[PDB]
């Protein structure tokens, strides 16, 4: 678990990249993500089958 | 039901379009593309629900 805060959570370089396969947001939308402000974002990275 | 639209529809408006939807900057030519989703999604109605 890594805490991300006090920065700009840009996603243009994230969504536009085609190197990813599946990317779904069940609570928000990428279009309105830019105009949305977050307090703290935690990134949990793991490798699974 | 319709899940994605270019903009909010005016009151008492019917949208029967079946054209695919693009959720990013990349173009969506033809009937499919990268991150191209069909705007019409079925309903999961079951008696057990």
């Amino acid at each position: 678990r890594k805490r991300i805060s006090n920065c700009v959570a840009d996603y243009s370089v994230l969504y536009n990249s085609a190197s990813f396969s599946t990317f779904k947001c069940y609570g928000v939308s990428p279009t309105k993500l830019n105009d949305l402000c977050f307090t703290n974002v935690y990134a949990d990275s793991f490798v699974i089958r | 039901y319709r899940l994605f639209r270019k903009s909010n529809l005016k009151p008492f408006e019917r949208d029967i379009s079946t054209e695919i939807y693009q959720a990013g900057s990349t173009p969506c030519n033809g009937v499919e593309g990268f991150n191209c989703y069909f705007p019409l999604q079925s309903y999961g109605f079951q008696p057990t629900n």
